[PDB]
RNA sequence: CGUUAGUUGCCAGCGGUUCGGCCGGGCACUCUAACGGGACUGCCCGCGAAAGCGGGAGGAAGGAGGGGACGACGUCUGGUCAGCAUGGCCCUUACGGCCUGGGCGACACACGUGCUACAAUGCCCACUACAAAGCGAUGCCACCCGGCAACGGGGAGCUAAUCGCAAAAAGGUGGGCCCAGUUCGGAUUGGGGUCUGCAACCCGACCCCAUGAAGCCGGAAUCGCUAGUAAUCGCGGAUCAGCCAUGCCGCGG
């Protein structure tokens, strides 16, 4: 059982780059607790339109930080051979825990 | 209501006297959303028919309804003149509306104190027919007449 | 006085209290986003530019 | 032995089991009239049974989560039909009339920025 | 209302203190308006600033509680 | 209602606590 | 039932009929039927004339009230006066003495409204 | 509605339970969130040349199913040089700069927008998982002890579907008030405190005691809203030490 956590503000390519983990440790490994999805956490911007005075008329902004678990359950270092150095994300970060 | 001509909105029946027209009432009574005590004083008020008359509360309310419902009113129209009352016929879906909002209304400025015996009397007062919310009915049948001078006009 | 305010709007300061936050693009005190340093004008002009990740366009 | 729906109805969700027998009707660790206790719509919740005259030849154990007493009663309701019917598909032709399997679509429509509340419209004065 | 200290200006009890072991000083003028009077530290009289100007207010006993600004009013006509 | 501190209603819309509106 | 100064509240509740003394309110009420054990349902009306004393007694010296307050409270205010604190010149003005506005409103410290015109 | 996935979710199905989803056990269900399916005037009747209008079944949804984002050529010489950018003109031992105080918070008056009300479909106290978005590791603060309380000691937990803000309120049940300017309403003022902060006089909010105002539903005018809408009741966030938020942006009952 080993366990890594994935954020990101990009869906798409969170769910690929952690299906990624999913294949890189099944090809070289064996048993898999799958890709779960944690909720996502909106953090919600609502501005004003103008520069002056136009109280309504504003337009609204998000910043939705997705959350996906993925663990698996055969710590060998037949698993981390792709999981050395083998990367595609480009802004994800990850959270290898114990 | 430029474009169709609306489709009166169909209630969903009561859980008790199974009356699409009980609910209606209820409904008037609410104040600000509040169905529970909405029912609860109508219901409690169905208790309250029967501790002091044999009948039903309900042929006790339709009936004191039917005697609630105005037969013609006025509405204004105006011309190149002035504004004129022309007396017209009420038609059927109005008469309803009327009658329940009247009787609420009418129970309402009673003297008793507790909502669920206000509507109560009200009720008994108008299936006898002495009910101050058929005095408000007796008055518009009445306001009409007085203009009948004016129902040739009528559109 | 916009500039001799701009540039003491990052001294710190005699007292903690009298800090406050600033557009870094704008010198704007007003509606400063604490996550961003920005005015809430130059904040809507580059949410639309691209230039700031994974802010959306939310509509619900 | 077992029958079950889902029921859901404005952002509240309702687990049905249907079993035959007895009458009792389990809600969350409590009796029904316990929970729905002196609230005068909750007997809605089970018209589907009056209907197909299952009256109270089922029991059924419901959890339920989400939404206010009111939303949940009507979620019950459509989980009932909806389970009921996966006893007996032959117990649909019979539902329709009375359209107790429909979700129900109506919710909380959102707040719009400029008004206050939605369509409510703040206050004009001209002068 | 504060109840660790009393928070009066420390440059004021200074000239205050040190005019207290034999002094009698009646052009003291301060900007101290938020600093709170003091135990019989009276007979003195402190001029304030109102913002415009200093307002020779003598300090009585009564009025120990008071800060220094409720004497030395801010605006005009009232 | 809402504009008695010293009721808990008053409290409630407030946002506060205390004697009139204590926290369990 | 006559208590503090010359009050007689009757033929309500004694905790209700209580506060109608000028230094009691529903607080001071509670206590006294608690500090001298007296249900405070009970009307003053059907009322141990034992109980009346072992309140009457209470009350009166457990604290400063009605007419006392208002003679006190009042020379409290005059104390603001002295040499002319802020709130002096606020009473001796009659208005709003805890940092409120007075651009619109403060009509309960000024009197109903006095208007006037302006201009063409 | 369907796949994919199981440190959130359960006897739905069985064994221990210090009867708390807490321990194995399990993803069926609820949910969390990615991709799909689905509705199109396709089918039956009716009128029409057609597009399409009235119906009817099937179906969670039927004719734009509901709500957003999206604002043509252009008008108001609309707004904004005070967000920023910029032509010109103007001051350049001062129309630049730094500080300490004061002011933007004044008050005979007048309007806008709101808030709390005038009570019995009501107010007060007690007791009771209805849970649907968000925020928090120089912070959210469980849980202790002191304190009428504000808050102060102490200290657990979580970079948070896991811990905390969390009580949701209207509601249901119990008791109380009995029509009264009242157990309605909480303005004003006296006093005693807490907290943030260098510092609360001008000018902070919060607690507690005392005080308890006008207000009995509002002239002539006039505002919003067509369905989960109006009405009503709480909830969160942004700014932010703190707060004058009853504002604004959202959320659900």
């Amino acid at each position: 059982k080993i366990r890594i956590k994935l954020r990101g503000f990009d869906h798409k390519t969170l769910d690929a780059s952690a299906q990624k983990i999913v294949e890189a440790a099944r090809r070289s490994g064996a048993q898999v607790s799958g890709p779960i999805p944690l909720p996502t956490r909106v953090r919600r911007f609502t501005v004003i339109r103008g520069p002056f005075k136009h109280k309504d008329s504003r337009e609204h902004f998000e910043l939705r930080t997705h959350n996906r678990l993925v663990d698996i359950i055969n710590p060998n270092r037949k698993t981390i051979e792709q999981l050395m150095t083998l990367d595609l994300p480009t802004g994800v970060e990850i959270e290898i825990k114990t | 209501a430029r474009r169709r001509r609306a489709e009166v909105r169909q209630l969903q029946p009561d859980l008790v006297y199974g009356d699409v027209l009980v609910t209606a009432f209820i409904n008037k009574i609410m104040r600000d959303g509040k169905k529970n005590l909405a029912a609860r004083i109508f219901y409690d008020a169905c208790k309250i028919i029967q501790e002091k008359t044999g009948q039903e509360p309900l042929k006790v309310f339709k009936q004191a309804v039917e005697n609630v419902k105005p037969r013609m009113e006025v509405r204004s129209r105006r011309v190149g003149g002035a504004n004129y009352q022309v007396p017209m016929e009420v038609s059927p879906r109005r008469q309803q509306s009327l009658a329940l909002r009247w009787l609420v209304q009418a129970a309402n400025q009673r003297p008793e104190r507790r909502a669920a015996v206000r509507i109560a009397h009200e009720l008994m007062d108008a299936a006898e027919g002495k009910g101050g919310a058929v005095k408000k009915k007796e008055d518009v049948e009445r306001m009409a007449e007085a203009n009948r001078a004016y129902a040739h006009y009528r559109w | 006085a916009r500039k001799a305010l701009i540039e003491k709007a990052k001294r710190t300061p005699k007292f903690k209290v009298r800090a406050y936050t600033r557009c870094v693009r704008c010198g704007r005190a007003r509606s400063v986003y604490r996550f961003f340093g920005l005015c809430r004008i130059c904040l809507r002009e580059l949410a639309h530019k691209g230039q700031l990740p994974g802010v959306r366009k939310a509509s619900w | 032995e077992q029958y079950y729906g889902t029921g859901r109805r404005k952002e509240a969700v309702a687990r049905v089991f249907l079993r035959p027998g007895n009458g009792k009707v389990t809600v969350n660790g409590q009796d029904f009239n316990e929970y729905f206790q002196g609230l005068v719509r909750a007997v809605a919740a089970l018209e589907p049974l009056r209907a197909v005259d299952a009256l109270g030849r089922f029991d059924a154990y419901i959890t339920v989560r989400g939404g206010g007493k009111s939303g949940q009663i009507d979620a019950i309701k459509l989980g009932i039909a909806r389970a009921l019917v996966q006893y007996n598909p032959d117990y649909r032709a019979k539902l329709k009339p009375l359209g107790f399997l429909t979700r129900d679509a109506r919710v909380v429509e959102r707040k719009k920025y400029g008004k206050h509340k939605a369509r409510r419209a703040p206050q004009y004065s001209k002068r | 209302s504060l109840k660790k200290g009393v928070f009066v200006d420390d440059h004021l009890l200074e000239k205050v203190l040190e005019l207290n072991a034999k002094g009698e000083k009646r052009l003291i003028k301060t900007w101290s308006r938020r600093s709170t009077i003091v135990p019989e530290m009276v007979g003195h009289t402190i001029a304030v600033y109102n913002g415009k100007q200093h307002v020779p207010v003598y300090i009585t006993e009564n009025m120990v509680g008071h800060k220094l600004g409720e004497f030395a009013p801010t605006r005009t006509y009232r | 209602g809402k504009g008695d501190r010293r009721t808990r209603r008053g409290k409630i819309w407030r946002g506060t606590y205390g004697k009139y509106r204590p926290r369990k | 039932a006559r208590i503090a100064g010359v009050e007689i509240p009757r033929n309500k509740r004694v905790d209700v009929a209580l506060t109608y003394i000028y230094g009691i309110g529903k607080a001071r009420a509670k206590e006294a039927l608690e500090k001298t054990g007296i249900n405070p349902a009970t009307r003053v009306k059907d009322l141990t004339e034992a109980e009346v004393v072992r309140l009457r007694e209470y009350v009166e010296n457990t604290w400063k009230l009605e007419g006392e307050l208002r003679a006190e409270v009042a020379a409290n205010i005059k104390r603001l006066m002295d040499i002319g604190c802020y709130r002096g010149l606020r009473h001796r003005r009659g208005l709003p003495v805890r940092g409120q506005r007075t651009r619109t409103n403060a009509r309960t410290r000024k009197g109903p409204r006095k208007t006037v015109a302006g201009k063409k």
